[PDB]
Parts: structure tokens; C-alpha cells; sequence
RNA sequence: UUUGGCACCUCGAUGUCGGCUCAUCGCAUCCUGGGGCUGUAGUCGGUCCCAAGGGUUGGGCUGUUCGCCCAUUAAAGCGGUACGCGAGCUGGGUUCAGAACGUCGUGAGACAGUUCGGUCCCUAUCCGUCGUGGGCGUAGGAAAUUUGAGAGGAGCUGUCC
RNA sequence: UGGGGCGGUCGCCUCCUAAAAGGUAACGGAGGCGCUCAAAGGUUCCCUCAGAAUGGUUGGAAAUCAUUCAUAGAGUGUAAA
RNA sequence: UAAGGUAGCGAAAUUCCUUGUCGGGUAAGUUCCGACCCGCACGAAAGGCGUAACGAUUUGGGCACUGUCUCAACGAGAGAC
RNA sequence: GAUUAUUGGAGGUAGAGCACUGUUUGGACGAGGGGCCGGUUACCGAAUUCAGACAAACUCCGAAUGCCAAUUAAUUUAACUUGGGAGUCAGAACAUGGGUGAUAAGGUCCGUGUUCGAAAGGGAAACAGCCCAGACCACCAGCUAAGGUCCCAAAAUAUAUGUUAAGUGGAAAAGGAUGUGGCGUUGCCCAGACAACUAGGAUGUUGGCUUAGAAGCAGCCAUCAUUUAAAGAGUGCGUAAU
């Protein structure tokens, strides 16, 4: 519960409007609104700005982090990318690139499919360098950080949905 | 029930109703009796006799009082002011 | 190592933190702050 | 949900262990189901959690409570309900009077140490449950079709490709 | 008689339960009794502690004896007071 | 002590240890048969052992047979309504 | 006769307390026995002190309160004797004290109070013993008690203050959070507390024992200075050395 030795949150050339409790990033790159809060009244004087503490109530507080870190997640991505790169490996049953989409030959009754997703860019640079970029942690970086669990890999051979930043472990193979 | 067992120890003496019978200021009869106890607890002083188990009369009819006997001992003196 | 009642790890950077609400600790401390009377 | 202790209700009677037929509620789950987790690569074994929705053989051998076994099964659960239910069934058993043995008792007789045999009443008045109709009413009357407030029922599995 | 039950016990005295007067229960706790002293009694005139160490023929330290303190710890016919 | 059970039958209408022991039989035998005796409490006229025949006698096993049963269905009837 | 101010006395409770009796000596203490030849030293019997702790059947001490009686005082209204006629002997629960049982029991036995029995009414949802409280009869009058005041249901959505976030309220024990305040300290402490963002966080040299070789875990450290804003013969999670 120890967050806040960051509170800045200031803005950038995309465009931190209002759309009544929504907030709206536009700009170069915007037009994706989403509620900051209630209480935290956020407020740019010309291009900086920090999520207002009123009262500094338990939630009160929680809400500026949020607000804060989340804007921060905003004019981080929907300006610049929130860009995550990652890895793959599926081995011996036929897991195959598609381009944006794949298949696996689990060798199930039936072999089975998979796919890409949308207005986050799934940029391959050689099938095992895959940018994924998109706009916030919330929902992207849970996109980040669910494709490493989509398919991961599996210790005891190695064979999975990695980061730049992970590794293989391995079992106690005693059946 | 079942099998309960020999069994002793309710063994006890029907009581006696000593100590005094009378007392400060109080007065008396020439038979009259004071105190029943055993032992000196206390000691006959005037005007009073002592039976044999170590039961106290006074000797007249009167008043009692009771007080100190040695330093650390009690007696009795009856008086028959009238 | 050999497992134990718990798992046996101590460390104290403890990220006692809510993912968006859920309380939780993202540490390596969970045999002492239980509730408590 | 053990063995007990207290002696309140019931001795002008609340009258029977088991089993049969029916059930019916729980979960502290046996199967299935899911997840996580291990001295789990999956399985494994095991573990923790979620889990009660349902389901949970048939024979042999003891009145015996009981357990043991033979074959299956995904398993072959634990409990609660006057030790679920006898004004629904049997009574095997125990308790009746006979008789036998062993032991004890001078003996009458007792034990329990066993064994054989030995009588289970009721025309349902009320509530209640299964159904069946009658009555009446639904601001006009009759025929037919209807919405559904809700209520009930339903959901087990395993196998081959 | 915490069902009858087998066991036990059933009459007196001391204490504790008992609650600072006395009094009082329990198949409640502990103990004595079913007598004895013609001297352990009566009455005059004397004595006064065991015990302890002190310690020494003794010595199983100690007996008997002896120095000094000992609370009646002595002891008092019969339990406890 | 007056003396100590002889044959014998034995885990038996009687074994506490105890389904003592161990097969046979059943796929499975808490029994049944058989056998071992470790006979609590075994023993011979309120008799011991074995016997053919006998038995609305007890108990185990088998064959037939079959709605006893899985697994219940139909009919006829008396009741019922 | 009673109640109480005034008495005066008896007495050994509770509590205290070791002073006896003694319950478990921590320590020493010196010896005896003893290991040894009658000795050494251990420890004891025991006692020496110091030293504490404990007590239904221990007491040097010792209450409150109750018992008895006084020109006892005052305010009440009893009190006693005689004799006629009776019923009661299974009591129950609460508080309380005690025993017994299992610091079990809505148990069981005594005791001190109270209620029922023999007593309605109100309150406790209903609720013989709990709280308030006794009815002679009326009455469409009033005042209050226990308890209560948003609806069922009469009364304040009253004031003013607070705490708490659980429906606690309106489920218990131990164990274990700060989960929060508070109350005071704490060591801080504006330089700047205390977790955290993070700065750099490395060696002659594991040197000695170097244990499976092991150079921060299945292990003992002689544990020498800093490279140096802040820092270690390495704070912190590996049980394969790293």
C-alpha cells in the first residue's frame, strides 16, 4: 500500500479533456475516453498537471493514485504505445504461426485454432519478437500480462508464451 | 444400584451449647450460671464459684464484669450494688 | 526445499497491495499479519 | 452423532432391535466437476479450495449390532429425522410359561454358559397428502381461444471413432 | 441407600466442614470409646522443664552424669481439643 | 485327605483364552463335515461309547421342480364403487 | 415488644502472617556418613544462618458485619402468659455463601436473603420463581414506576455530543491485524522520521576449519582497511557449489 512517492501525473501533447466525470485523451493520438473519478478533480494549467487530493480520505487518496497512475497509463499509451514485447515457443505438437492468427496441432480429436486481437498492434519482427502495443496497464497491460499465460511455458521441456524478461524452470519429473 | 462398598468415616459427637449464658451489665441469680466452657479460657474472680468442669457461678446475685485478668488474661468480678 | 506447512520464504519488501481492491501482499511474509484481537 | 452422570415429562401403559417398502434434510463429498498445489512433467499418489446438483452394486458367510469374503463399478460416502417410518409388512431375535446341557446353590432355585420350541388388535372423526367434483364471484350477458403471477419437473454417466 | 442392589453402617466422645455469639448437612473429612488410678485419689511441705546443643567411660551423637539456653516445645493413665 | 479320573469322548444343547489347530467343501463357509485336545467347568447307572430300524424331530448338502425372485403383466371372481 | 443514635462486652472469621505446627530448601554453611584409611571431596541426616514461599483441620495478629445486655436515649407498636381448635414434615427457583461432583449440570446438601406455593397487574415477544409492584367496589379523570418514545403499538425521526461501519449492533475460547482511532511514551524530527521510489551498493581476500569439490543453507567463523555522497572477511528469498 506504499505508492506514492510519484503523484505528478502531468500531461503531454495529447489532449487530457473532460467529458464530465469521463476524461477524454485526445491530442495526436487520443479519443479514448474513461472516468478518472468522483472527488479527484483533475486539472491542467497549461501543459501540467496532478490529480488534486481533497481530503486525502482512504479512498479519497486511493482515487488520486488511481487517477495519477491511470492518466499516466493513458498519455504513456494512447500517445507513445503501450508497447510490450514478448516471446513464443510450442514444441513437437504443431504449434504453427498463421501470420495474425495460428494453429496448434495438439493432436486433440481435433487440432485447435487461434487468433489475433484488435487496435492493439501485434507487430512480429521474426515470429518470436511480437511488440504488443496498445493504450493503458489496466486493460493492455492485463493484455501483456495474460498472453504470458495464454500458453506458458510449461517447465519440465520449456515450451510457451514468454516475455523478453522471462525464463524456464523446471519439475521434480517422478512420475 | 450395583456394587456399592463398606464405607466409615461419618463419625461425629453430639454437640454441647457452651460459651456464656449472660452477660455485661446483666443481673443475676445465686445459682445463676456465667459461662460453660473446659479449660481457663477465663478466670473466676469475685463473688464466684467454679464447678467442676470448669463451668462459672457467681457466688450471689448481683452484676457482672468482665475484664482483664493479668496482662493478657480475663476474669470476672460480680457486684451486688444495689 | 522439502515443502513445509507453508511455503518457506521471509523477505519483507511487502507490497501489501490491492489489485484494483483485492488486498493481498506481493511479498514473501504471510505466516505473521493475520487478523488479530 | 460414544460410554456416561442429573432424575423434569411420561408406569390410570408414549408398547418392540433388525430387516422390507418408502422416503426426506444435511456435508464434515465416496463418483463425477472444477480449479490451484507436491518429495505432481500429465497421470501419479498426495495436497488445498470450490464444491451437494445428482448419484452412490449384487451375492456368500454371523438374529447378532457386526464385520470378512467373491465378483463389478466412477464410486460402491459419512451423517440426521422417537437409535427416520410397525394405527404400512415380518419378528429372525429378545421375554413370556416347556425342555436340555455346563456351573453355582444343602434346596427351593439362580446364571447366562449355551441350545430346540414357543399368539403381533383397530369399520379413519379432525388436521394432513393424493386426486376428484359441487357451490358461488369476477358491475351487462354467453361461447371459444388465451397472457402467465407464479408453482412444480427436469439436468446421471461412461465408451469408440 | 442419588432406584431398588452387594457392600457397608446403625450407640457415645474430640476436631473441620460451620460462614468471629451460639447453633447446622452431606454413603462428608480426620480420630478415640464400650476404661482405668486405694494412689494417677484427698490433704500439708518441697521441686521445676523436657529438648537442644554444650560432651564427655558411655559412645551405635545420645544411655547415666555435667555447663548453658530452652515454653511448658516437658509432660501429664486413657484420642483431640 | 478317605481318596484322588480308569477306560473314554473332546473346543462338544458344556471352551474363557477361542472362529484354539487345519483341510474339505463354496468364487467367497462367523456355520457344515472332518480332524488336532491347549479337557477354564472331560468322564462312565439323577450312567460312558457305537449301533440297524423309527421320527407332522433338529441341522447341512445336492437333484428335480417351479412367479419364491429379477420383474412384474394379464384375466376370472367375491368384495369394492 | 420493636427500630435505630449512645453503650459495654464476648469472640478469632475474612484478611494478614510464620511466631509454633509445619508444607516445596535456591543458596551457601560447617562438620557426621561418605569417596579413603580415622579422615580427603560429593552430597546430604541434620542443623547454621541468609532466604523466602504455602495451609479446611498452623496461628503471634486481626476486621467489617452480626450476638448479648444496658436510666442506654429517641420513634414506633407492640410484647407476654394462660388455655380451646388446627394444618404443615416431597418444597421450587434466583442472588449469595460453602461443601460434593469434573473451579460439570435447570445437579446434589447445608446456610443467609427474596419470590412463588398462597398474589393477580406492568416489563422481559411468548416466559410460576427474574425487574417494578399488592386489587374493597366503582369511573371515557390525573401523576408516576419498572421499563420506553420510526410502523405494526402510546409516547421524542427530540436536542447536543461523540465513537463504529460491522447489519456489528443483533455468535463464544485461545491464537493471531493495526483494521482503525485514542490515550501516553517511544526515536525520531523538519537537517528531515519510518515502509517505499530509486543513487552506487565493489575488493587485495575465505584468510583460517575450507564441511559433497561448495567461495551468502543441510557448516565453525581470528570474523584486517575501504573502491568510499549512503554500504558489508556481503542486511535479503536459494536446503544442486555459483
Amino acid at each position: 500500500s506504499r505508492v506514492g512517492k510519484k503523484i505528478i501525473d502531468i500531461p503531454s501533447d495529447v489532449t487530457v479533456t473532460f467529458d464530465g466525470n469521463h476524461v477524454t485523451v485526445k491530442g495526436p493520438k487520443g479519443e479514448l475516453s474513461r472516468t478518472l473519478n468522483e472527488r479527484m478533480t483533475f486539472k491542467q494549467e497549461e501543459n501540467t498537471i496532478e490529480v488534486v487530493r481533497p481530503s486525502d480520505s482512504k479512498e479519497d487518496r486511493t482515487n488520486h493514485g488511481t487517477t495519477r497512475a491511470l492518466l499516466n497509463n493513458m498519455v504513456q499509451g494512447v500517445s507513445q504505445g503501450y508497447v510490450k514485447v514478448l516471446e513464443l515457443v510450442g514444441v513437437g505438437y504443431r504449434a504453427q504461426m498463421q501470420g495474425k492468427d495460428l494453429i496448434l496441432n495438439v493432436g486433440y480429436s481435433h487440432p485447435v485454432e487461434i487468433k489475433a486481437e484488435e487496435n492493439i498492434t501485434f507487430s512480429v519482427e521474426k515470429n518470436t519478437v511480437v511488440k504488443v502495443e496498445g493504450i493503458s496497464k489496466e486493460q493492455v497491460g492485463a493484455l501483456a500480462s495474460n498472453i504470458r499465460s495464454v500458453r506458458p511455458p510449461e517447465p519440465y521441456k520449456g515450451k510457451g508464451i514468454r516475455y523478453q524478461g522471462e525464463y524456464v524452470r523446471r519439475k521434480e519429473g517422478k512420475t | 444400584k450395583k456394587g456399592v462398598s463398606s464405607t466409615k468415616n461419618g463419625r461425629d459427637s453430639e454437640s454441647k451449647r457452651l460459651g456464656a449464658k449472660r452477660a455485661d451489665g446483666q443481673f443475676v441469680t445465686g445459682g445463676s450460671i456465667l459461662y460453660r466452657q473446659r479449660g481457663t479460657k477465663i478466670y473466676p474472680g469475685e463473688n464466684v464459684g467454679r464447678g467442676g468442669d470448669d463451668t462459672l457461678f457467681a457466688k450471689i446475685d448481683g452484676v457482672v464484669k468482665f475484664e482483664r485478668k493479668g496482662r493478657d488474661k480475663k476474669q470476672v468480678s460480680v457486684y451486688a450494688v444495689a | 526445499m522439502k515443502v513445509r506447512p507453508s511455503v518457506k520464504p521471509i523477505c519483507e519488501k511487502c507490497k501489501v497491495i490491492k489489485r484494483k481492491g483485492k488486498v493481498m501482499v506481493i511479498c514473501e511474509n504471510p505466516k505473521h499479519k493475520q487478523r488479530q484481537g
